[PDB]
Order: C-alpha cells, then structure tokens, then sequence
C-alpha cells in the first residue's frame, strides 16, 4: 500500500497532486463562477457594458 | 553608369534624358537634384506616401550634385519619369503619354512590396470570448492581451 | 516636408496674376500636396464620441463599480 | 539566323529603323543606357516583377550591354517594345499602335509561366478538423498538419 516512511508517502501523491491544483482547481472554480456570477470575467474597473 | 544610381552627378543627366534637355529650352537648371531631396521629403512625412528605399541627404555640404539618394537599382526606372514632369512647366513643357503612365505605374511598383508588408488585421477587441475549445489558455478573456 | 506640397498650390495662385492658367501637372500635384498634409491629419481627428448616460454600466462585468451611468455609475 | 539580338545595342538600333526608315530622329541626349538596365531591374523588383533573367545592376562600361540578354527566343519580341516605347520620349517621338499593343502583350509572354506558379492556394489555416472520416488522419485534430 503507501510507503514505509510516512514523509514518502506524500510525495509520490504529489506529483499527481501538483496538475489538481495547478490545471484542474482552476478551471473548477470558473464553472461556478459562470453559474453562480457572470459569465465574462477578467475586466478590471470596467464602466462599459 | 550602372543600373543603379547613387550619385547625383549621374542622376541630373538621367532625368535630363527623359526630358530631352539639349538647352533649346527656355532654360537650363541644375534642379533634378534639388526635386528628387523635394519629392522625397514629401513622400516620407505626413502619413509619407510611396517609399522608394531613398535615404536623406538633406543639409549637407555638397551643392546638390555630389549628395547621394540612395535608391535602389529598381527604384531608377520610376523616379526619373516623375522628377522629368515636374521640372517641366519651368522650361514652358508638359510630359508626353508614355512619361506620365510610367510614371505611376513606376512608382506603384516601388511602394508594393511595402502594402504587402503593412497587411494583416489589427488585434481583437476588447470583448472576445477565451474559448474552451482552447486547451489550458490558463487566462480568462481577451482584451487587448494576445 | 510640408514646403514641397504648399509651392505647387503657390504656383496656380500666383498663375491669375500673370494672366495664365497652370496646366495638368501642376494642378495635379497640388491636389496630391494639399491632400497628403491632412492625409494622417484627418485620420486622428476622425473621432467618436464618449458613451451617454443612456448607456448602462452592466451588471455583467467584474468590479462593476456600481450599476447604471448619468455620467456617474 | 538573328532574331535573337544578342547584345543589347542591336535592340536599340533595330528601335531607330523602326521609327524612322532612313534612322533620322528628333533631338536625344546619351545616358538611355541606364534606363534599359533599370527596365529589367524594375521587371524581377524583389522577386515580385516579372522574370527578365537579368541582374538588378550589370555593367560592363554602359550597363545596357553589361547583360547581353539571358533571355528568352520568344522574350525578345517582348523586351524591344518596350524599350521602343520608352527611349521614343527619348528622341522626342511616341510609340505607334502596334507597338504598344505588342509591348503590353509582350511582358505577358514572360509573367505566362510565373503567373500560373504562384496561381496555388497555400494549405488550410491554423485550424482545421478530421474527425472520424479518416483513419490514421497523421494525428487527430489538423490545424494545418499535426
């Protein structure tokens, strides 16, 4: 199962770990923010429709 | 000489030629020079207009027969129509057919590799979607950004 | 620059004056001279105006900054 | 057997009997040699003119005859046409009908071939399907080819 030394077992997890909350959570949180709030998103201080 | 013209001394004489300037004219005028640094500021400045590969030579020391235009070797076989016509209605003559369609045919020529060059649309506007048929963009919209 | 275009324009003015009339080439070159100083000119100047106050600032942007113009969102 | 007029001086002298029989001409002044060499700079101007076999610039002494031709049979018919058109300001003379008629049809003659080389669309934009209607597409999802 997971490795012997306790510190290892979370590094090899990681790795997989690291494109989940690069890549992945990303993009999760823009589906919800289309839903729940505005579908353009990334203008700042905007006054034009 | 040569099928280029750099110097001056050569480029009176060529504009002569069409011109056909054997001093039966009303005058004689060392301005051919003097039209081509005229006619090349004109066409450089102010939005320019054709771009003849001419390089300035304005405000230097020699009299206007021993500063150099620049232009390249293709670029000969316009200009001398053009700088013929213009001088001109000095010696009390106007350019024939053949001088004033070459003319801008010439010149046409020279200024085409260069609206080839200048085509290609402007950036998108301010609202355009990121797409997602785009993989990992990792931006949301374009504005002026690309 | 602008000297070359405004002497050809110059020259069919000063033609009256002697009793003549400038022939082909110099009208054409100081309509040529006269259009090519306002040619990058007219292009700046070429402008439209600002949004009304009809205008709504939208609900549909980030940071809306408040909702609906009259000239003050 | 000459068709051929090697040797650009032949062209030039074959202008004079074309215009005048006996070769009498109006009034002319020298340096038309560089205006036959900045023709055939002008025709191949960057790669985009139409191809003439000629050097931008060649010379020798009088850059005329500092190419003697390189070109075609048939391009002969074209090249001496043209340049009849445009030394005939030069001897203060215009170019007859025929003449014009020839000469316009004769730098076609050369731009023939390059016209239907360059006539070929370039391959699809930066985005193109496959789907399903090929198997083994060369990678799935073209833009232009994977």
């Amino acid at each position: 199962e997971n490795r012997l030394e306790s510190i290892l077992s979370r590094f090899d997890a990681d790795w997989t770990a690291s494109d989940e909350a690069r890549r992945e959570a990303k993009n999760d949180l823009f589906f919800s923010r289309v839903s729940q709030w505005d579908d353009w998103l990334s203008q700042y201080t905007t006054l034009q429709y | 000489t040569k099928g280029d013209l750099v110097r001056a001394a050569l480029r009176k004489l060529g504009v002569a030629s069409d011109a056909t300037l054997t001093d039966v004219e009303p005058q004689s005028m060392q301005d051919a020079v003097d039209d081509l640094e005229a006619m090349m500021a004109e066409w450089y400045q102010d939005g320019k207009g054709i771009i003849t590969g001419y390089v300035f030579s304005d405000d230097e020391n020699p009299p206007a027969e021993g500063d150099d235009h620049g232009l390249r070797s293709s670029a000969v076989s316009a200009v001398f129509h053009n700088l013929a016509c213009r001088i001109a209605p000095d010696y009390a003559l106007e350019a024939t057919a053949k001088i004033i369609a070459t003319a801008k045919y010439g010149k046409e020529l020279l200024y085409k590799q260069t609206a080839i060059s200048r085509a290609k649309r402007a950036p998108y506007p301010s609202r355009m979607p990121t797409g997602s048929g785009n993989s990992f963009p990792n931006l949301n919209e374009w504005h002026y950004f690309p």
